[PDB]
């Protein structure tokens, strides 16, 4: 693919961790990624379904300090099930090539490959493109990492409403501690 | 960035449809399509939200829909008060909005006369030439209906430089009332022997010719 | 009940900066997303920026390119737009609008707009020249006479044909931008030929951005 496509980045917006919800950081549901072999997984399909106590913030924390770790994030697709994800949005649109980083109090887009130097991003994942449009993104972290880096993905279902239930906002925080 | 037709028209009781085509990242992706009415000199007014819904007070002769990347606004049985500009609008993802380019809706009277423009061509005044300027002013009025053009000529050769023209507008007797201007230097106005404001409506060219004269 | 009042527009040179403000009332501002939208008076609507109720998200149109800052004061009920490094093509009327939702989705109620002109031309009152009626039987029984409002800057200008008296036949035409960067417009009246030697036709031209008023009596061509 052309470099115009792979470096497609959107700097014309900013967000916070809570976004448009009124959920403070004290009230987040924080939990760790699932450790399956050397693959760390944030699966949002169950976590973001409309609940009566919605919107919640579901924050999946990926802490990396081992080499060659695969990170996989699943964001449930609009219309994958009826009603449950009808208004879901994901940010950045060009994840995993584009990630959010914390500039001051705001999250803004940055190229992940510019952020971590030996980064491995496959263009496809099980023959579907590596993009939340197909519901799964994946990347592999380098053999060594000099400087600690933190970045974010958003999978936000809080605009989805099903009767008395509202979907949840999902956050992935990836924290790469220095290793190697 | 959403694409709209430039203009639609109808007589009262007729129906008009205004299309609005976007991409699969805005109109095709979300059910967040809205439509606005704007009268000359006024702020926009929300007429449709969430593709099909009317705010309280919008008459139900306004309806709208979407199919793939194209939204549509239909005014069934349009009234004189509906003459306005209409703008589609859509969520564009990542907290952005995007507007269509706008469509002018003209409300006609079905079957009225076809062509009667009264073209008046003013040479540059003496006071203007004394101020080292020169403007020919071509005024077209009392005509219904047309979106036709205005060309200019110097002697036997066409003029394609210095021309500005204002789009027409209704009046009390439902007529044309439009303007055009040719900016020159005093040397250009005294050099050629005639200028012409030629217009064309219905394949019929109507030309007014004006020469420099000293008295 | 609902109203929104924009302020802070005017004339700047290219590269300079303006701050737009929007004061609101009649709705609980703090619970609503808000928008800035511009309209070039010859062109259509163009989305400039938006901000959610809690400033948790904000965004900008693609022409903005890092130059503008949207923000909000939910206690004073104010919406702001800082506009840096302004370009001539940023010249437009600028509206603020609330949303139906607490997040950015659909502009609902709109203000009146504030005019922003960006140009290296400085402010100048018009020169008013007569468009003098010629008695050479232009259609025989009719006679258009007007006045040419030439080379003024910036917009707007208000034309009043004889102190708000001459109303019918009077079309104060919209302004055109000339290649010099200044504006010009015409104001014509259509009056019969026997009305020429009797009446008195004076066009008043009021250009507030240069503090100029011009009265000019148009009279037929003679020698
Ligand atoms: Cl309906
Ligand atoms: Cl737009």
């Amino acid at each position: 693919v052309g470099v115009d496509e792979l470096d497609k980045i959107d700097l014309s917006y900013e967000t916070t961790e809570s976004g448009d919800t009124a959920v403070s950081e004290d009230s987040y549901d924080k939990y760790a990624s699932q450790n399956t072999n050397k693959e760390y997984v944030c699966d949002f399909t169950d976590q973001l379904k409309p609940t009566e106590s919605g919107p919640k913030v579901k924050k999946c924390e990926v802490k990396v300090n081992e080499p060659l770790i695969k990170v996989k994030i699943i964001c449930p697709l609009k219309g994958s099930v009826e009603k449950l994800y009808d208004n879901i949005e994901y940010v950045p649109k060009k994840s995993p090539y584009v990630v959010l980083t914390k500039e001051e109090t705001k999250l803004k887009e940055k190229l992940l490959s510019k952020l971590i130097y030996g980064l491995l991003i496959s263009p496809t994942v099980n023959e579907k493109e590596n993009n939340f449009k197909e519901g799964v993104i994946e990347f592999t972290l380098p053999p060594v990492v000099h400087k600690a880096t933190v970045f974010y993905f958003i999978c936000d279902n809080s605009k989805t409403e099903d009767d008395n239930k509202k979907g949840n906002r999902g956050i992935v925080e990836v924290y790469v501690e220095p290793y190697g | 960035a959403l694409t709209q037709p430039r203009s639609v028209s109808g007589s009262p009781g007729q129906s008009v449809t205004i299309s609005c085509t976007g991409t699969n990242d805005d109109v095709g992706e979300y059910n967040y399509v809205s439509w606005y009415q704007q009268h000359p000199g006024k702020a926009p007014k929300l007429m449709i939200y969430d593709v099909t819904k009317r705010p309280s007070g919008v008459p139900d002769r306004f309806s709208a829909s979407k199919s793939g990347n194209t939204a549509s606004l239909t005014i069934s049985g349009l009234q004189a008060e509906d003459e306005a500009n209409y703008y589609c609008c859509s969520y564009a993802g990542t907290y952005h909005m995007v507007f269509g380019g706008g469509t002018k809706l003209t409300v006609l009277v079905l079957g009225q006369p076809k062509a009667a423009p009264s073209v008046t061509l003013f040479p540059p005044s003496s006071e203007e030439l004394q101020a080292n300027k020169a403007t020919l002013v071509c005024l077209i009025s009392d005509f219904y209906p047309g979106a036709v053009t205005v060309a200019w000529k110097a002697d036997s050769s066409p003029v394609k430089a210095g021309v500005e023209t204002t789009t027409p507008s209704k009046q009390s007797n439902n007529k044309y009332a439009a303007s055009s201007y040719l900016s020159l230097t005093p040397e250009q106005w005294k050099s050629h022997r005639s200028y012409s404001c030629q217009v064309t409506h219905e394949g019929s060219t109507v030309e007014k010719t004006v020469a420099p004269t000293e008295c | 009940e609902v109203q929104l009042v924009e302020s802070g527009g005017g004339l700047v040179q290219p590269g300079r900066s303006l701050r737009l403000s929007c004061a609101v009332s009649g709705f609980n501002f703090e619970d609503y997303a808000m928008h800035w939208v511009r309209q070039t008076p010859g062109k259509g609507l163009e989305w400039v920026s938006g901000i959610s109720w809690n400033s948790g998200t904000l965004a900008y149109g693609d022409f903005v390119q890092g130059r503008f800052i949207i923000s909000r004061d939910n206690a004073k009920n104010f919406l702001y737009l800082q506009m840096n490094s302004l370009r001539p093509e940023d010249t437009a009327l600028y509206y603020c609008a609330n949303d139906r939702m607490r997040w950015i989705q659909v502009p609902h109620y709109w203000g009146q707009g504030t005019l922003v002109t960006v140009s290296s031309a400085s402010t100048k009152g018009p020169s008013v020249f007569p468009l003098a009626p010629s008695s050479k039987s232009t259609s025989g029984g009719t006679a258009a006479l007007g006045c040419l409002v030439k080379d003024y800057f910036p917009e707007p200008v208000t034309v009043s044909w004889n102190s708000g008296a001459l109303t019918s036949g009077v079309h104060t035409f919209p302004a055109v931008l000339q290649s010099s960067g200044l504006y010009s417009l015409s104001s014509v009246v259509t009056v019969p030929s026997s009305s020429l030697g009797t009446q008195t036709y004076i066009c008043n031209v009021n250009h507030k951005p240069s503090n100029t008023k011009v009265d000019k009596k148009v009279e037929p061509k003679s020698c």
